[PDB]
RNA sequence: GGUCAAGAUGGUAAGGGCCCACGGUGGAUGCCUCGGCACCCGAGCCGAUGAAGGACGUGGCUACCUGCGAUAAGCCAGGGG
RNA sequence: ACCGUGAGGGAAAGGUGAAAAGAACCCCGGGAGGGGAGUGAAAUAGAGCCUGAAACCGUGGGCUUACAAGCAGUCACGGCC
RNA sequence: GCGAAUGCCGGCAUGAGUAACGAUAAAGAGGGUGAGAAUCCCUCUCGCCGUAAGCCCAAGGGUUCCUACGCAAUGGUCGUCAGCGUAGGGUUAGGCGGGACCUAAGGUGAAGCCGAAAGGCGUAGCCGAAGGGCAGCCGGUUAAUAUUCCGGCCCUUCCCGC
RNA sequence: GGACCCGGUGAAAUUGAACUGGCCGUGAAGAUGCGGCCUACCCGUGGCAGGACGAAAAGACCCCGUGGAGCUUUACUGCAG
RNA sequence: CACCCGGUGGAUGGGCCGGGGGUGUAAGCGCCGCGAGGCGUUGAGCCGACCGGUCCCAAUCGUCCGAGGUCUUGACC
């Protein structure tokens, strides 16, 4: 039941152009509280446990 | 400068593509946290192909850090021609478009 | 509906037991207030209070355990007996920014 | 759903089976047909 | 040297189009052969002394291919080596 | 092999090298696979590994791109390379 | 000597990172293993069956069953899980079922009867079944078997002797 | 409960090719691509159906081939009985 | 998505707290009847977003990017 389907070879050109507006953007990450290193902006980690309280491990 | 790679790599060439297209030409160590703490799969992978990269060099291609990725790319090939529901009559297979993964690591 | 609850339920349950679990953003954000709320009842502390708290949780051990046990360790404050903390990672395939929450202590 | 496949040892077998084919003119025919002609195995062989 | 008023040119590209260099993907291609095809000279019956054709079967260690079959990669006799 | 209950249909798929000397060992890695060493006339000859073209996906570079129409384009004149 | 036959064969792009996850019987938490676990193991809340989403006999399919290793692809995501890979191992009966007994349909079929040949029919006898007939049951016991292996209790047919 | 935003996977018929605007006119007589004109930046995602004479299928309704196939009777002939 | 207000020198979420609204006097003990129940305590209890207090809780800490002032003519200080 294919009522509507493309009608003209999409054009690489365009095609991609389409796929164009797309793109990524590296994690905004920051740097350790005292953990020293780069963490997920706002969180402890396999480097932390801190923040202000030792709520983790390592 | 040296380089990392690996074909017969199961994964969305495309997806992959975004991968670098980021950490792309940039400080080692640096992105080394991009893919460490970024998201979408590939990463993991991507990471990998950076370590035997940073390695290979220093080890046999030689000045650490001062390094990075003058360039990085991925290619597709080998497919995985995959069979699916017979048009409920005729076959409809997709293709997990295998995936290559090269990437430079030269020193500042 | 019956599910919203259920949750709050077992989560409220399990938690009090440990006092800080690992569910995603929201999930936690709520299990808080509620569970939270519940607390405030262990605080009220009595025939009634208990007859509620339990009403949901369903289980002497705890139910009591908290009302007596913890309750106190809180008799003083003003709600908040919980500190919902987001987390660094994310469950796979998914990619859900889970998070952890505890009884502010 | 009832396709048309439900095999029946007893059945299929019987019905078809070295013998029979044999017993027959026809059957026999093709059979030794198949035989050379092609190689392979045969019904009942199935 | 600052201010207003006008007048014209420029850089900046998310992807994009063409040209170049280097991969990948894909196998065309040439060349090649243990295989066919074709025509000519040789040859022309097997069978209960259960055939042609299979079945299950041994290799020390195993599916297949094989040659045999229970005395199963073989047992005797003569010729070649 | 495979679809057919059956009679029957009926595919695709060959190529490293002079010979393996077929990659001990060390490296990132859960591995595959990638970095060195060694065979070597050459391994972008490297294990479906001779020639290995096109289509098609990439990585950099030149030029070019936001008051603009036509697949095309081709004639003129201009600037960058 | 080829665009070109909705041509044949092979590859390769489309739509497109949108459409789908095969029943709206939901989950969530703690610990454990692992290179890596929403998707595995233990555990605790919770939901769905319940005439089934129960065990059983069959027919069909045939190692798919267990155990130790392993995840390349098949598992429409993962995956240390598998009804996936390799290796080893597993299912024993005088009394259960099939035969060593019986025939209807039907099929065969010495004789007999008719065909251009191949063939047709067809007596008796034979083939032919969860229909007839026939001598047991309960517990234990491994990673798998079990009315068969254990043991306790119950039998049948044939043979030789007296 | 999908649809939408995330992460994992990841098809499908049709399609010469294409950067495809409205107008009023036109041509083979119902044009984004031809003429004149008017609006006109480059891309996208959530949508809404109108046009691309959209997709499906070399019209079944039609006629044309001194095509075919089935039933009919005081059609032609011939056989069975 | 873009768009608006806030980011602990905060009242932004929730929490609590008063307030309203909403359900019709609760759980318990009490007192009447063999029981069923009732009557009381008790307009109780319980309260989902509505109006507003209070730093219990949770918006910590941190990054990145961003100007300089293009060419001619003249009018005035």
């Amino acid at each position: 039941a294919k009522h509507p389907v493309p009608k003209k070879k999409t054009s690489k050109s365009k095609r991609d152009m389409r796929r164009s507006h797309h793109a990524l953007t590296a994690p905004n990450l920051t740097e350790c509280p005292q953990c020293h290193g780069k963490k997920l902006s706002h969180h402890i980690c396999p480097n932390c446990g801190y923040y202000d309280g030792r709520q983790v491990l390592a | 400068e040296a380089k990392a790679i690996a074909r017969y790599v199961r994964i969305s060439p495309r997806k992959v593509r975004l991968v670098v297209d980021l950490i792309r030409g940039k400080s080692l160590e640096e992105a080394r946290n991009i893919l460490r703490y970024t998201n979408k799969r590939g990463a993991y992978f991507v990471a990998k192909v950076l370590e035997s990269a940073a390695a290979n060099a220093v080890n046999n291609h030689d000045l650490e850090d001062r390094l990075y990725v003058k360039a990085a790319y991925v290619d597709e090939g080998p497919a995985l021609k995959r069979v699916l529901p017979r048009a409920r009559g005729r076959a409809d297979i997709i293709k997990k478009r295998t995936s290559h993964i090269t990437v430079i690591l030269g020193e500042k | 509906s019956s599910h919203r609850l259920a949750l709050y339920r077992n989560q409220a349950k399990s938690l009090l037991t440990h006092g800080r679990i690992t569910t995603t953003v929201p999930k936690a954000k709520e299990l808080r207030g509620f569970v939270d709320h519940l607390i405030h009842l262990a605080k009220r502390g009595d025939l009634h209070a208990r007859r509620l708290v339990l009403r949901d949780l369903q289980d002497v051990k705890l139910v009591r355990k908290l009302f007596d046990e913890i309750a106190p360790r809180y008799r003083d404050r003003q709600g908040g007996y919980t500190r919902v903390l987001k987390l660094a990672e994310r469950r796979r395939g998914d990619g859900a920014p889970l998070a952890l929450v505890e009884l502010v202590e | 759903m009832k396709r048309t496949y439900q095999p029946n040892n007893r059945k299929r077998a019987k019905t078809h089976g070295f013998r029979a084919r044999m017993k027959t003119k026809s059957g026999r025919n093709i059979l030794a047909r198949r035989r050379a002609k092609g190689r392979h195995q045969l019904t009942v062989s199935d």
